[PDB]
RNA sequence: GGAGAUCGUGAGCUGGGUUUAGACCGUCGUGAGACAGGUCGGUUACUAUCUACUAGAGGUGCCCGAGGUCUGCGGGUAAGC
RNA sequence: CCCUAACUGGAGUCCGGUGAAGCUUACAUUCUAGUGCACAGUCUAGAGACCUCUAGGGGGAAGUGAAGACCCCGUGGAGC
RNA sequence: UGUUCGGGUCGAAGCAGGGCUGUGAAGUCCUGUGGACCGUUCACAAACGAAAAUCCUGGUAAUAGUAGCAGCAAAGCAGG
RNA sequence: AGCUUGUAGUCCGUAAGGGAGACAACCCAGCCCGUGGUUAAGGUCCCCAAGUGUCGACUAAGUGUUAAUACUAAAGGGCGU
RNA sequence: CCCGAGAAGGGAGGUGCAAAGUGCCUGAAACCUGAUAGUGAUGGAACGAUACGGCAUGAAAGGAUCUCUGGCAUGAAGGAAUCAUUCGCGAGGAUGUAGUACGAAUGUCACUGCCAGUGUCGUAUCUUACGUUUUGAAGAACGGGCCAGGGAGUGUAUCUU
């Protein structure tokens, strides 16, 4: 047989396409330190999309210097609390948690997620971690943070979301000193990210439930006379005669969306504090209005409105120093029009 | 507690499998990355990447990558491990990369007939080299 | 057509019995309900059956699971056998009355034996395509209930 | 580019061809009829038991009891060309 | 058709009631190769595999339906 | 069936399970159930022994609480 | 040609049991029941009972680790040894 | 008499040697419900045979020098260990110890309260069902869902033995 070729339907890079095991995205990799100590991640809540008119400052671009309309995603970024410091020991079998010290004073709504750690050992726990670092038992330190969505109104939840964040520093001792500085404090998104820089966004994508192969994998429909012979949105064949099985690579129905996805190189176009700057007339549809400080991310981000979006500094970014964007106009017209 | 440094993989595996089937002891094998496989490096690497990339994903062989897991698998093939006797033998075997902290300072032994200095040539590789060329972090 | 012996015979002194005689109900659903309520006190079994008949409480279906979805709460497949629950409740009421007649106290009795028995089938027919008539039978069920005041 | 997968794939499809019954042309035959010519027309059955896979649940095992955060034995990727 | 999308009603899905039939020697959670009447879930050697349930399209069970209507054979027929 | 010798309401045949003997076909005994018949010697008979025939008749499963109870006229609701 | 058709012997058919991974017909062996012993074929690193056996060499190719075998690649070449 | 809407049914209570309770004698199996024993959510498939174990049972019909555990005597085939000498390049061999100690079993004397059997599960070895068609059947050859019952060399005449 002489065959016509077609690229495979969909990607097998995200298999099995199951529901994400949590509503929070978990980062499997952390980039390398390139400066002073700081948290490598932040978490906000997706509000919605608008667009801005900005001067194209991207070097070498055809439209550089002129006004362009750029869609943006607005993400509310209230201050997160540094809840704990966790030390890790590296061995042959990988990293293991060796020590943890929780901040003495933690937010009362944290009880909705976990029973609150007491104001017990913080000086002695910190000195234990210092001894472990001095004796070489610690490979790196991470900060445990949680969001405080109670200050938001478009997000109905008051229970915090807890996640581990890396600390970027040149040395382990510097990491420990910085983490002890930030332990129990409220860190603002300006203390993590700067305007005009690239970040990676992770979220659980929009859930679509059970979907057929046409929507789930983008298989072709049956065409022409075949469209009305009774198998229109079904895969043509499940397999060959041999091997006598349906391969896992054959497109089939199943869960679509509500997966963890990471996007790369999403540029921060504005760090804002006044939520009236971005909230449209009539509010964001089904959300309401932004109240605290927010962030504008160029382009789209995974997840629907009100999902927790995790922001981390880029792991595969290419372009160097981009600059501060010159936003001439933020569209506040009705999204409901 | 057997020190696998400078030992032939198959001969050490045969010795340990017979000892486990003699059914009176728990065997610990340390420094599994330092075990030796005789033969040219190209041939051993070719055969181990052929075995590593063989099976089916839903069904097929899942050949390990860690040197300790590879050594346990090598012993696994010299046991009736689908049988109760073989399952008991595999439950009494622990293989380690380097020395685990608990076994640190314990008195070890070495199988004299599995020693790599009995080989007549320099055509050999260590198990750790195979594991790290298969992409295993250890 | 006639009366039936019980699979289990409890001692007459501290036990009451009842028999639902060839009810036109599902033997499978009634078997699941009997499996659920065996061992319970009579009062708690009555409350559970009332909740099932009111759709406030599902019975687990562990043997005849086909055609049942999973239910909310700590449960796999389960259903609401309304007809079986009503018939078994009538049998439970009869057994409690018999216990009262014996001088026993149904408030302190337990369902120690609750089993179904398939009775004689009434044979009907389902006319089918192409000149064929297939069965559609009236299955009857005997409900054996034994209450005892000790365990 | 070529080839394999029951010349992969009809309990997926199609039905143009071939491969029934009708008829025409040519040829053959005394004839009935025939042709490895051509031509026009010509019904595509089944509610999935097991297994396999795709997804979603309930358990039991491990386990102070519970919760949270992680690790990563492994599996996958073309995530790019 | 490129290339599909949204929407409407009926099914399906979930619940109550009612309630059949068809495949079935047995066992059975498989996968690869070989072997074997040369096309194996059961043999051989390996590789896998915790169980139960739900939904789903039909890869396999050389799936089920029908003592092949093609071919040959029968000192079997029938019509012409 | 002829013939010899018996057993049975103080419990025959049959049935369910078990002990013992016999290479075995089988026989015998025990417990329960059952309520009136049953064996045995030597011979003689036969409508005399079933796992199979897409066997026959009856009974009864899995399938399965599944398909169907939609498509051609989507019809019901309130109060009593 | 695991083709077809002869011939002698022997088998399977109708041949257990032991051994070759499995193997109608290849090797031991024809086999009443039970027990003990010693062997046959074949094997003795582990799976797996018994050798990590002895002597003398060769092979560097994981070649090989395959009595018969329908289950095992040639001509040609090699300052490889 | 009680429950039940009840001219259903159930319970209790009666009749009768016996419920045999009206399509009612006996009342098998398939099938279905429940109970008990064993096992069981890390597991490999002709569902068994054989051996050895765990758990349960072992009233009758089975054993009572029977079962258990030992001693002593005789013991066929077979037959060491250890040590000494000697041979061999070596692994080892030969000779002696030694046809000895032992050894299937056969007796005998003590000890013991189990054993046989049955069910289930486990470990070990072996076996890919059965009937048929076949040179060749586990076949991807045909037949059977299951159980019960029915189901196939007979008579007349004649010839031969
Ligand atoms: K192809
Ligand atoms: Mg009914
Ligand atoms: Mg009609
Ligand atoms: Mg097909
Ligand atoms: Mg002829
Ligand atoms: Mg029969
Ligand atoms: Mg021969
Ligand atoms: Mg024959
Ligand atoms: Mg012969
Ligand atoms: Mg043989
Ligand atoms: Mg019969």
């Amino acid at each position: 047989m002489a065959s016509i070729h077609r690229p495979k339907r969909g990607s097998l890079a995200f298999s099995p396409r199951k529901r994400a095991k949590s509503h929070i995205p978990r980062f499997r990799a952390w980039p390398e330190a390139t400066g002073e100590p700081k948290l490598q991640s932040f978490a906000g809540y997706k509000v919605g999309m608008t667009h801005v008119i900005m001067v194209d400052d991207t070097k070498n671009s055809l439209t550089q210097g002129m006004e362009i309309s750029v869609p943006v995603t607005v993400i509310e970024t209230p201050a997160i609390r540094v809840a704990a410091i966790r030390a890790y020991a590296e061995d042959s079998t990988g990293e293991k948690a060796i020590a943890e010290v929780w901040a003495a004073d933690l937010d009362p709504e944290l009880k909705r997620r976990i029973p609150i750690p007491a104001a017990g050992n913080q000086a002695e726990a910190l000195e234990n971690i210092g001894k472990l670092i001095e004796e070489g038992r610690v490979s790196d330190v991470r900060a445990v943070i949680y969001t405080l969505p109670k200050s938001l109104t478009g997000v109905p939840k008051k229970v915090p979301d807890i996640m581990e964040s890396g600390i970027s520093a040149r040395d382990l001792g510097t990491k420990f000193e910085y983490s002890k500085t930030i332990l129990g404090t409220l860190v603002s998104v300006t203390d993590v990210f700067k305007n005009g820089t690239l970040v990676d966004t992770a979220a659980i994508t929009i859930g679509k439930g059970t979907q057929g192969p046409v929507k789930r994998w983008g298989i072709q429909l049956m065409k022409g006379k075949h469209s009305r012979q009774g198998s229109l949105r079904q895969v043509g064949t499940l397999g060959a005669f041999n091997p006598s099985r349906v391969s896992w690579r054959v497109p089939q129905m199943g869960q679509m969306g509500y997966h963890q996805r990471t996007e790369f190189n999403k540029r921060i176009l504005k760090i804002g504090s006044d939520g009236e700057e971005v909230t449209p007339e009539g509010g964001f549809i089904n959300y309401g209005l932004v109240r605290g400080d927010y962030i504008l991310i160029k382009g789209s981000v995974p997840g629907p409105s009100k999902r927790l979006i995790r922001l981390r500094d880029p792991i595969r970014a290419k372009k160097a120093d981009l600059g501060e964007p010159n936003i001439l106009y933020i569209s506040r017209e009705s999204k409901q029009g | 507690v057997i020190d696998a440094k400078g030992l032939i993989l198959g001969r050490l595996a045969s010795s340990v499998a017979k000892q486990l089937l003699s059914g009176d002891e728990k065997v610990y094998i340390i420094n599994a990355e330092q075990a030796i496989i005789s033969g040219s490096r190209a041939a051993t690497l070719r055969e181990y990447r052929e075995t590593r990339e063989r099976g089916a994903t839903e069904f097929g062989p899942y050949f390990p990558k860690r040197p300790d897991r590879i050594l346990k698998r090598t012993i696994r093939g010299m046991l009736p491990y689908k049988r109760a006797r073989g399952r008991d033998a595999m439950s009494r075997l622990k293989v380690y990369v380097g020395v685990p902290y608990e076994l640190k300072g314990a008195e070890t032994v070495t199988i004299p007939d599995a020693d790599m200095r009995l080989l007549s040539s320099s055509r050999y590789v260590e198990l750790g080299e195979v594991s790290q060329k298969m992409g295993s972090k250890f | 057509m006639a009366r039936i012996n019980y699979s289990i015979n409890g001692d007459p002194e501290t036990t009451s019995k009842a028999m639902g005689s060839e009810l036109h109900i599902s033997p499978k659903k009634s078997r699941e309900v009997c499996c659920k309520i065996k061992g319970m006190k009579a009062s708690e079994a009555r409350k559970f059956l009332e909740d099932v008949i009111a759709m406030k409480q599902a019975v687990p279906f562990k043997k005849h699971h086909d055609g049942s979805g999973h239910r909310k709460g700590p449960m796999a497949a389960g259903k609401y056998p309304i007809s079986a629950s009503k018939e078994i409740l009538k049998v439970l009421k009869n057994a409690e009355s018999n216990a009262e007649y014996k001088g026993l106290e149904p408030a302190n009795m337990y369902i120690i034996h609750a089993a179904i028995q398939r009775g004689r089938v009434i044979h009907g027919f389902m006319p089918r395509a192409r000149g064929r008539a297939t069965p559609k039978d009236t299955e009857t069920v005997n409900i054996e209930m034994i209450l005892s005041e000790v365990r």
